[PDB]
Formats: C-alpha cells, sequence, structure tokens
RNA sequence: GAAUUUGGACAAACUUGGUCAUUUAGAGGAACUAAAAGUCGUAACAAGGUUUCCGUAGGUGAACCUGCGGAAGGAUCAUUA
RNA sequence: GGAUAGUGGCCUACCAUGGUUUCAACGGGUAACGGGGAAUAAGGGUUCGAUUCCGGAGAGGGAGCCUGAGAAACGGCUACCACAUCCAAGGAAGGCAGCAGGCGCGCAAAUUACCCAAUCCUAAUUCAGGGAGGUAGUGACAAUAAAUAACGAUACAGGGCCCAUUCGGGUCUUGUAAUUGGAAUGAGUACAAUGUAAAUACCUUAACGAGGAACAAUUGGAGGGCAAGUCUGGUGCCAGCAGCCGCGGUAAUUCCAGCUCCAAUAGCGUAUAUUAAAGUUGUUGCAGUUAAAAAGCUCGUAGUUGAACUUUGGGCCCGGUUGGCCG
C-alpha cells in the first residue's frame, strides 16, 4: 500500500533467483534431477 | 466450367463481380459504410470516458445467474448512453454514480433461453484511478 | 511554390557525390553555371569529401578566399560553384592539377595532370549557329560561346580550347569509329569505339559502343562525348581506362592484391 | 527533418505458445548453453531463417548464373568465417541443412567455457560481462560475439583483469588492507 | 501631380422572400420499460389440434378454418406377364 | 479580334451543332492530399501511407492588389464575413496549420531551455544573421545490446563409475543446510581527463561501493481450448461464476484466500483497428439435388468466347560455352 517518503535510494522464506540462474534452476528442476512420478512427469504436486 | 469467366480479355467482369460480392462480407460492409462513424457508441476509438448515469442491478438468468452489477453510463463525446462492466467488485464499493469512467469493450456474448443480453463494456478507469489498482489496494480514490 | 528553390534536401542531393546521410539535413546546392546541377561537382564537395583538404564548410570558404583554387586557368570564389565535366582545377599552392572525369563506377574522381596537359579542354559542341551581323558560332557543353569556328564544325562534334586565349586549337569530327566517353547514363564513365550510330528521326539517336574488351553498349547521342582516335585519347583516361567490369571480376583482382 | 534512422527488430515470437515439445527443446537449449530469455534463442533462429531464405532464393535458380555464384559464395565465406559451416560442406545445399546449435556453438560465452576459462557455462557469462575476458586487444563484453575462426586462437584474459594481470580486484585489496590493519593493530 | 469624379471587368459581402438540411431552448401530444408494488383475466384454467407445405382469394378472429391449382420435402402389400 | 510572357473558348462578336456515355459518362460518398513507401502472406493477395525525400495545396473564411526576375505573398497591403484586443470613447491595432507555451477538445501526444560549433542558406558578404538546423530536458512511441549472481569446500543426503571379499581406494553429478570460506563485479557515489560552442551523458579512471535474512522482478495464469493443482482452510447470507464451452454444492483439482507451479520476462496484460488463420471473397482457389444459393421459360444487343488449313522437309558451311580424356 503506502511505502513512505523514503524511497531516496541515493546517499521471510528464500528468494528466488531472476534471469538467466533461474532458467538453470528449472534446467536441473527437470532433466538433470529428473523426479518421476507414477509413470509421469509430475508438476506441481502435494501429498501423493 | 466452374461457373465464372476463364478468359484472357474478361477481367472486367471478374472484378466487378468481386466488387459486388464483396458486401456479403461483414467486415467489409462496416468498413466502407462507416458503419464505425455513424452509429457504433464508440465513435472508432480503442476507448471512451463517460460518467456513470446510474447503478443497474440487472439479473441475467440462464444458465447461470448474474447478479448483474453494472452500469448506465453515458459517454462524454456522443452524450450516449450504454451499459457497461465493472469487473472483479463484489460490493461496488469503488464506483458510484456521477463518477468519471474510462470504459473499453468487452466481449460478453449473451443468451437466449435466460434473457441474459450482452453489455459490451468494461469500466477500466474510474475518477482517473484503475479499477485494478483499488482492487489490490495499491492506490486510493479521489472521491469527487 | 514561387521562385527558385534555393536548398537542397540531403538525401535529394545528387548520389554520386557520396555524401553520407548523417552529417547534416541539407547539401551544398551548386550555384548557378556551366554545368548541370544534377551532374556537376560543386568545388566544397571536390574540396573537403574528395581531397580531404578541409574538415568544415567554412575551412572550404577559408580556402576558398584567399584566391587559391582556379577553375579553368581563372579563379572562383564560390562555395558552390559548378565545376562538372572535363573541367581544370589548380591548386598553386600545392602546384596541383586536377581534372573531373568520371570514375568507372559512375562518379567523379580525383585526377591528377601535367602542367602541358592543364592549358587545354575539350567541350562537346551543343550547338553551332548564327550570330548578328552574320557571325558564326558553337556553343560548348561546359557553356562557352566560340566565335568564328571552322566551317568543319557541326553538332557533337569535341573541340579543343586553349583555356588561356579561349580559342580553338582544333577539333574532331564524330564519325564511326572514334574513342568516346560517355557523360550521362547508365553506362556512364565507360570508354570505347563507337560501332555506328542509330538513326532515330524526332527522337533520340543511339550510338553502339564496343570497348577494349570488345563488348559492346547502346546510349542515346545525348551522351556520347568525343575524345580521339583508336588508342590515341586527347586528354589522359583515369586507371580503369573505362573499362567495366562484372563485379566478379573485381572481387578477384581486389583479392588477388592481396600478399602483405 | 533528418534521415530516418533505420532500424530493425531481431527476433520472432513462435507461432504456437504452449507447445509441450518446443517449450522442452527450448529449455534444453538454454541450459547446454546458460541463456537467460528464450528471447536469446529466437534471435538465432531469426538468423538462421533469413540465411535459409538467402540459401533457398538462390537454390531456385540456374548453376553457373553470375547471381547464384556471386551471393552463393559471399553466403558461403560469410558462414565458414565464423565456423558455423564445416570446411568440407562448403556448398548451398548443406547451409539448408545447418541447425540452431551450430550458431549456438560458436558464441563467445560459449568458446570460453570451450577453451577451457571457465569452470561452468555461466561461470563464462559471468566472466565476460565482468569486463575479464579479451579478444586479441580488445575486451568484449557480450555473451554474444559470434568468434570468428582467426580469432579464435586469441582469447584469452584482459591484461586490465585481476585473472589476466595487474593488481588484485576491489575485494582482494579490501580482504589484504583488512588483515593488514588487523595485524598492525 | 494629390483629393475628387465617368464607365468597365474582377467581385467579396448585405437585404429580401422561397426552399430543403441541421443545432437548438421551450410547449403540444402520443407510445414503450421494469432488481416497482399489488389487482383481476384464463395465472391458483382445462385441455384439445396434430399429413405437412406452396401460390392465391376470402373470412375473420383471441387464435384458426375455408375455395381453387400445385408438391412429397408422404410407409408398394398381393397377384401376374 | 481582344487579352496573355506566351499557345488555347482564356474572353468577345459572328457562324455552325456539336462533345461525354453500360469499355459506367454525369451525379453522390470518402472519418481521400498524391507518390517514394509500410504491415502481413509460400505464392497470389489483403490492408495501411496525417508523418523525415519528391510534387501539390492553405495560412480564420472569401476576394482584390502593390513591389519585384519571381507572390495573387498573409512573420506584405485593402475590403467584406467570422471572431477578438487597447481606449481618456475621438480612434488604433489583430492573425502561432513557424519554436516554445496556454485554453479548449478528447482514448490520445514534451521545455515559455542552450547555440550557430556542425549542416547548409541569405546578404554589400571569410566576420553579420538564421526557433532552418544542431544540443540537452521531458517521454516504457518504438528499435538494439543485456545486470539481478559466479564458485568452491565442507558435512547430512542420496544415485552412478570401477576394486565389493565387506571395511575403503578414488572419480563424477546431484538434493540440500536463512551452513561456511574467499574470489569477482557494475548499479550507485566521485578526483581527473576525455567529450562538448558551453555543459549533460557515453566511453576512460583514482577513491568508495552486497552474503545479496532486501543492491529483494514483474505481469498474467493453473477444468478444457492452453503450458501448469491427486495442496490445505473458507465457504455454499458478496453464492454454477462475465472471451467460448464446461462443470457443483457438508466433503469442490473447475468459485474465495494462502501455499505451490507454469509462461513470457525489464517487461507483461487489456481495448480498438488490421493482416494471417480465411480455400469464411476463392485469378491462383470456394460453393450452389437435399446444409445459404440455378432467374418460370425461351429470344436477344453490349460483353466474354470461337473448328481446321497457307515453307514443311532435307543437304552444306561458320564460329561460340559448359562437360569429359589427356596437361
Ligand atoms: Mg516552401
Ligand atoms: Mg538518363
Ligand atoms: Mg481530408
Ligand atoms: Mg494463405
Ligand atoms: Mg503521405
Ligand atoms: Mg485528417
Ligand atoms: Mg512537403
Ligand atoms: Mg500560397
Ligand atoms: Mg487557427
Ligand atoms: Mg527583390
Ligand atoms: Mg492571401
Ligand atoms: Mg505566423
Ligand atoms: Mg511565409
Ligand atoms: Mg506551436
Ligand atoms: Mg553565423
Ligand atoms: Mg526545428
Ligand atoms: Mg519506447
Ligand atoms: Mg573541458
Ligand atoms: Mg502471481
Ligand atoms: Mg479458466
Ligand atoms: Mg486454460
Ligand atoms: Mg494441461
Ligand atoms: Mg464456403
Ligand atoms: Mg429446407
Ligand atoms: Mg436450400
Ligand atoms: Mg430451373
Ligand atoms: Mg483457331
Amino acid at each position: 500500500m503506502a511505502k513512505v517518503h523514503g524511497s531516496l535510494a541515493r546517499a521471510e522464506k528464500p528468494k528466488k533467483p531472476k534471469g538467466r540462474a533461474y532458467k538453470r534452476l528449472l534446467y536441473t528442476r527437470r532433466f538433470v534431477n529428473v523426479t518421476l512420478v507414477n509413470g509421469k512427469r509430475r508438476m506441481n504436486p502435494g501429498p501423493s | 466450367g466452374k461457373g465464372k469467366p476463364r478468359g484472357l480479355n474478361s477481367a472486367r467482369k471478374l472484378r466487378v463481380h468481386r466488387r459486388n460480392n464483396r458486401w456479403a462480407e461483414n467486415n467489409y460492409k462496416k468498413r466502407l459504410l462507416g458503419t464505425a462513424f455513424k452509429s457504433s457508441p464508440f465513435g472508432g476509438s480503442s476507448h471512451a470516458k463517460g460518467i456513470v448515469l446510474e447503478k443497474l442491478g440487472i439479473e441475467s438468468k440462464q444458465p447461470n445467474s448474474a447478479i448483474r452489477k453494472c452500469v448506465r453510463v453515458q459517454l462524454i463525446k456522443n452524450g450516449k448512453k450504454v451499459t457497461a462492466f465493472v469487473p472483479n467488485d463484489g460490493c461496488l464499493n469503488f464506483v458510484d454514480e456521477n463518477d468519471e469512467v474510462l470504459l473499453a469493450g468487452f466481449g460478453r456474448k449473451g443468451k437466449a433461453k435466460g434473457d441474459i443480453p450482452g453489455v459490451r463494456f468494461k469500466v477500466v478507469k474510474v475518477s482517473g484511478v484503475s479499477l485494478l489498482a483499488l482492487w489490490k489496494e495499491k492506490k486510493e480514490k479521489p472521491r469527487s | 511554390a514561387r521562385g527558385p528553390k534555393k536548398h537542397l534536401k540531403r538525401l535529394a542531393a545528387p548520389h554520386h557525390w557520396l555524401l553520407d546521410k548523417l552529417s547534416g539535413c541539407y547539401a551544398p546546392r551548386p550555384s548557378a553555371g556551366p554545368h548541370k546541377l544534377r551532374e556537376s561537382l560543386p568545388l566544397i564537395v571536390f574540396l573537403r569529401n574528395r581531397l580531404k583538404y578541409a574538415l568544415n564548410g567554412r575551412e572550404v570558404k577559408a580556402i576558398l578566399m584567399q584566391r587559391h583554387v582556379k577553375v579553368d586557368g581563372k579563379v572562383r570564389t564560390d562555395t558552390t560553384y559548378p565545376a562538372g565535366f572535363m573541367d581544370v582545377i589548380t591548386l598553386d599552392a600545392t602546384n596541383e592539377n586536377f581534372r573531373l572525369v568520371y570514375d568507372v563506377k559512375g562518379r567523379f574522381a580525383v585526377h591528377r595532370i601535367t602542367d602541358e596537359e592543364a592549358s587545354y579542354k575539350l567541350g562537346k559542341v551543343k550547338k553551332v549557329q548564327l550570330g548578328k551581323k552574320g557571325v558564326p558560332y558553337v556553343v560548348t557543353h561546359d557553356g562557352r560561346t566560340i566565335r568564328y569556328p571552322d566551317p568543319n564544325i557541326k553538332v557533337n562534334d569535341t573541340v579543343k580550347i586553349d583555356l588561356a586565349s579561349g580559342k580553338i586549337t582544333d577539333f574532331i569530327k564524330f564519325d564511326a569509329g572514334k574513342l568516346v566517353y560517355v557523360t550521362g547514363g547508365r553506362n556512364l564513365g565507360r570508354i570505347g569505339t563507337i560501332v555506328h550510330k542509330e538513326r532515330h528521326d524526332g527522337g533520340f539517336d543511339l550510338v553502339h559502343i564496343k570497348d577494349s574488351l570488345d563488348n559492346t553498349f547502346v546510349t542515346r547521342l545525348n551522351n556520347v562525348f568525343v575524345i580521339g582516335e583508336q588508342g590515341k585519347p586527347y586528354i589522359s583516361l583515369p586507371k580503369g581506362k573505362g573499362i567495366k567490369l562484372s563485379i566478379a571480376e573485381e572481387r578477384d583482382r581486389r583479392r588477388a592484391q592481396q600478399g602483405l | 527533418p533528418r534521415a530516418p534512422r533505420t532500424y530493425s527488430k531481431t527476433y520472432s515470437t513462435p507461432k504456437r505458445p504452449y507447445e509441450s515439445s518446443r517449450l522442452d527443446a527450448e529449455l534444453k537449449l538454454a541450459g547446454e548453453f546458460g541463456l537467460k530469455n528464450k528471447k536469446e534463442i529466437y534471435r538465432i533462429s531469426f538468423q538462421l531463417s533469413k540465411i535459409r531464405r538467402a540459401a533457398r532464393d538462390l537454390l531456385t535458380r540456374d548453376e553457373k548464373d553470375p547471381k547464384r555464384l556471386f551471393e552463393g559464395n559471399a553466403l558461403i565465406r560469410r558462414l565458414v568465417r565464423v565456423g558455423v559451416l564445416s570446411e568440407d560442406k562448403k556448398k548451398l545445399d548443406y547451409v539448408l541443412a545447418l541447425k540452431v546449435e551450430d550458431f549456438l556453438e560458436r558464441r563467445l560465452q560459449t568458446q570460453v567455457y570451450k577453451l577451457g576459462l571457465a569452470k561452468s557455462v555461466h561461470h563464462a557469462r559471468v566472466l565476460i560481462t565482468q569486463r575479464h575476458i579479451a579478444v586479441g586487444k580488445q575486451i568484449v563484453n557480450i555473451p554474444s560475439f559470434m568468434v570468428r575462426l582467426d580469432s579464435e586462437k586469441h582469447i584469452d584474459f584482459a591484461p586490465t583483469s585481476p585473472f589476466g594481470g595487474a593488481r588484485p580486484g576491489r575485494v582482494a585489496r579490501r580482504n589484504a588492507a583488512r588483515k593488514a590493519e588487523a595485524s598492525g593493530e
């Protein structure tokens, strides 16, 4: 909502990397460290 | 012979025939009759400011009953009344009457068996603030 | 518009000046003078773009104002003076002499010239005619009017002109089998021998020309400009000798002059 | 009134947006080579495409025709200087068969990791944009430099750089000052 | 040689009616709407019509019949030559 | 004949009775300046072109004219019409569709900045002048490039590679742990210099400048189309619900909130227009018994279309440009 005047630049859980880095993450989330669940590639599962 | 002249000195008949036949296309007819400049409420522009005439509680029945929280808005440039959707807003605490409202297009087709009609516009801005930003509690509304 | 225009936009300048297209927004509109606008080279262009002798425009005016630069024996002091085809240009402080003749690739070229060739000049005879008190004269392409020529000289003939006195040394007739520079048009900048002249009345005459590599082409008479005889030109041609090569030939010749 | 500064797009967005196969292919392609946008891939696809067009337009014309000769040979020798096309495949019909990876393999990014100045490809990114990595007398800081072949045998560290030579960086002399001042005390 | 004046061509614009075409402010009147409310008419009342169509004519009426000419876009069994 | 710089019904007299037209004149429309060109398509096309170059037209609307080589000129003049300013009420001035700036209008568009240093133009002219032009300001119109992290060790955790007879001999790749360690660097700040008409910036560079528990990345989605939920609670009085179609209600993958994940990423959504998709405009290339669509039927002018046939066949010579077998 209201960030106070102090947006003057000059004078929680872990974050996700941005840009290139993020893609890297995905490349290993899907191809270096493959997770084969129930005979399929499951993305976003809870308890199974 | 596939029913069209196929002769080498036959161009005129061909192209004339084409012109007389393009009037069955829909958009072409809109485009050469200036339907956009003569009838369409927006006058052929991607948006229009209007002032909320009346808060409408339309009720559109089948197959899904919308407690249609919609609006009668009157466009400033035409003095032309229009109905318009005001999205994502449960309570309509955002849009009151006599309020300036920037409208856009909106493609809800109306249905027959339940007398639900097709409004063609959604509120994009109220009083200069974006409906979205209000709804995100990102920006606040100057109320006059 | 209403009167004559006095500007020239950058893009609209004749292309073969090779003006770059971000230097400015305008381009030196040639003054009125001896040659046609489209096919002449303003001294500023010749001086700053092709000799690199001056960097700005005012440097060029600076140069011109010391009576340094001569054109056809005489001193011109107009930044936009229109020196065109076959004109002699003199830079005395460098003791250099230039001739404006066309490169093979249809543009104007720097050409150094001995003092003994700087003295004279060729002129295509654009029209002979009889003036007041029955005195016959010619009018040669650079605009020069010469009186009392030799009666053998009709149209399209070339004339040698002593720049000093402005009189006619000799001339050349327009017959089959002469040497010829082609001035306007696509084949502009070529040289060859005139096979035969095609005569179309009330229309444009053409000329078939065959160069030294025995290849042929055709241009309107309008652009044919006589030089001399078979291999006996009256002026010194540039390197290239008006012999135009396919892009393949030029590619090869360039890549074959690289051995470090 | 200027000349209008010409300019052009560089890439092209795919036609079908969600296509599980293309999606993956793309991801593995970004993975081999550490790209950050799909856009980086598209840019390649697009240059490739313009070349395949020039290719075909030459192919449909007669052999021993001046144009196919000239522009053919040019396109060929151009593709060869960057070593996208191999020495032995010097005829048009192969430049069609060319694929994306053949282009993606000549990036400075890539060649830095394949001349072993970097540990991983990502390392090569960082090392490039970090103004570390020179090609001869020039520094270069674009991951997409497209190394010509005669410039392969020159790539090294920058004479400016900490690794290339010179003095240690800001962090290094920071810790040098910290330890030296902490020991003087 | 200035003010001024004769007649021309050029010709803005004005006045007047007449005429269409609009912008208007008013008044005359008529008709449609319901996230309005209740009232009767038949809602809260019961069924009946069901070859279907085409052109045309008429009748009306709350609808629908009806005359004439067309069409199947309508379900060929049986015997025999 | 007159007029004009000049041809010319351009105008004036006098004669004729012509000129255009279904090969679409004339009139009406254009939210029409024309072209070079732009977007998009395999091709063929369709659609844009107010706008950087060329040509034309206008300077609130009309008309008239001086000066001059050149103007029917408006940063010249005169009048009328529309607006509008100053007045001491007599009069006198006014055209930003030049640069800035204001109002109004709207969905919709920047500074009342610096300079002739480039570019070029004008003048009696090297010097003067130029909101032409250039420079900076504003600005997510666009277009290009591309930071937001790279490593390591450690341990825990596992898989795999060879000696497994079992410890261990090491290679490798991973999951981690708001774990550690020391490297790197421009975002920003700043001497100087460079740049520059003067500056701003860029590029250079001393000096600073992160573990980055915040130099913290977003915008849309997660029933289908269409990439991604077999996750918890709430709902179910603000509730099957709004591009299209789906789908229920104690227990909902389909609604609401959080968690998670997906896509494109310094950008992403939405609206209108337009091209593709659209072989749903069909010349290339549609369809017409029953899905929309063969005129009730023949005749007939324009139009489109139209059988066959008139030096073939043979003989000689000349010289080119690729390709072979030799070099
Ligand atoms: Mg002009
Ligand atoms: Mg020509
Ligand atoms: Mg217009
Ligand atoms: Mg197509
Ligand atoms: Mg235009
Ligand atoms: Mg307009
Ligand atoms: Mg113009
Ligand atoms: Mg004018
Ligand atoms: Mg105005
Ligand atoms: Mg004058
Ligand atoms: Mg005027
Ligand atoms: Mg003005
Ligand atoms: Mg003017
Ligand atoms: Mg202005
Ligand atoms: Mg000046
Ligand atoms: Mg300007
Ligand atoms: Mg932009
Ligand atoms: Mg300085
Ligand atoms: Mg989100
Ligand atoms: Mg959905
Ligand atoms: Mg979906
Ligand atoms: Mg799916
Ligand atoms: Mg169809
Ligand atoms: Mg039917
Ligand atoms: Mg039918
Ligand atoms: Mg029939
Ligand atoms: Mg025939």
